[PDB]
């Protein structure tokens, strides 16, 4: 069988 | 002139009835909020600003007030979980969808920014943008024959808040939505800018980490061919992501594996594999586990490609969680490969390498180890040698570890290390 196993927020300056 | 003011003085200000005394405190609170050294994100909350922020975004005859107040919204959401929510709490939410549509541009793409740093909380907020229906007039700003007509800074947010809209899960993203979205995505992938393609597969990504439902979607717009494209490409942020999207379609069904097969996916393994990055050879040895692991004539694919030499050459020397990810691609090949295929596995030198790891203090390699040697003496068996590969584990020292590790805290361990002894005595 199979085996299943980019920043969220940014601020302007 | 709106340069370190205090809070006291940008309350003083907004709370005058006076438009241009308003304007001049918001830009001071932007300017606070802009440094880079601890930003005073509480303090502003706690002062009561945000509802007049909020306020402020709806006045159209004034629209740097507008741009002002988007900007300092955007940094507050930037913050924290709790800080976020005080945004979303003030009613920011409808009024940025509003803003989309402004005519002027740099108002507008404040707007993207800031309801991206709404949807990159969660599951939760993500949704309740999407509710608040902000996909329509999203996708309306990218509704152009050409993408390069649109200026490169507004474009690359367009597409990181795009992403952001396909990320998380428990849940993933509504069905609607990503049928809705990956027309404009599937474009934003053949963009010719590093951050807008790299931003682009990790939303293709984050949209195959799931059910082979979800899996099937995205292949059957046909993304498959330039995935493998940006797989080969310079840029590290652009392979990352690309090696996660292709990673996560082999997960699926044998049918969906081969379309990665086809699209000539296995020709950049060589250098996917001995790549320079811990991460990138891990994930890439990962993906490889997950191929050896389908069908007999996709095995066959996987030596035809010369990738044998490869494994070896990684369970020979890797980082150990590079090394575990590539006993487990030996043994999935071994338990479902046929004769030729094994004993071919065992003439690249796969025996000195996989004995060699056995002395490692981890127990779940020791077992994915064993046996994959289980399935190849099986397949000696076969053929009437296992004579010569017992002998082949005994001149290595394998013998010493195998019979070593029958003194072995896991009991598992211990029987099949016993039952590999008493069937071939190596």
């Amino acid at each position: 069988v199979k085996r299943p196993m980019r920043p969220r927020r940014k601020t302007k300056t | 002139g709106t340069v370190n003011w205090s809070v006291e003085d940008i309350v003083k200000g907004i709370n005058s009835n006076n438009l241009e005394s308003q304007l001049q405190a918001t830009q001071a609170a932007r300017k606070l909020l802009s440094r880079e050294k601890q930003p005073p994100i509480d303090n502003i909350i706690r002062a009561g600003l945000i509802p007049k922020f909020v306020s402020f975004l709806g006045k159209t005859d004034c629209s740097p007030i507008q741009f002002e107040s988007a900007w300092a919204l955007t940094n507050i959401a930037s913050g924290t979980s709790e800080q976020t929510k005080a945004v979303v709490d003030g009613g920011a939410i409808p009024a940025f969808i509003s803003l989309l549509a402004s005519p002027h541009a740099h108002i507008s793409e404040q707007a993207v920014w800031a309801l991206g740093n709404i949807a990159g909380d969660g599951s939760a907020f993500r949704d309740l943008v999407i509710k608040h229906g902000a996909i329509d007039p999203l996708l309306a700003l990218l509704a152009v024959p050409d993408l390069s007509t649109l200026a490169c800074g507004y474009l690359r947010n367009l597409t990181w808040t795009l992403s952001n809209l396909c990320r998380n899960k428990n849940p993933a993203p509504p069905l609607d939505a990503v049928e809705q979205i990956l027309p404009t995505l599937v474009r934003l992938l053949h963009h010719n800018d590093p951050e807008v393609l790299a931003d682009s597969c990790w939303a293709i990504s984050y949209l195959t980490d799931g059910p082979n439902e979800r899996i099937e979607m995205v292949v059957k717009k046909g993304v498959v061919p330039q995935l493998v494209k940006l797989l080969g490409a310079t840029e590290l942020p652009i392979v990352t992501p690309a090696l996660r999207a292709i990673g996560n379609i082999v997960t699926g069904t044998d049918e969906q594996t081969q379309k990665v097969i086809d699209a000539g996916a296995l020709a950049v393994f060589p250098s996917l594999l001995t790549n320079p990055k811990t991460n990138i050879q891990k994930e890439a040895t990962w993906t490889m586990s997950n191929i050896t692991a389908g069908r007999q004539d996709q095995i066959q694919q996987v030596v035809n490609h010369g990738l044998v030499p490869f494994l070896v050459g990684v369970l020979s020397k890797a980082d150990f969680k590079t090394q575990k990810e590539a006993a487990w691609a030996i043994t999935n090949y071994t338990s479902g490969g046929t004769v030729e295929q094994i004993v071919y596995l065992v003439h690249c030198g796969i025996i000195e390498p996989l004995m060699n790891l056995l002395s490692a203090k981890d127990t779940k390699i020791i077992q994915v180890i064993l046996d994959a040697i289980s399935n190849i003496f099986q397949a000696a068996e076969k053929l009437g040698e296992t004579e010569k590969l017992s002998i082949m584990i005994e001149e290595c020292g394998g013998l010493d570890k195998i019979e070593a590790l029958q003194r072995h805290e896991n009991e598992s361990v211990y029987k099949a290390s016993l039952n590999l002894i008493e069937k071939y005595f190596s």
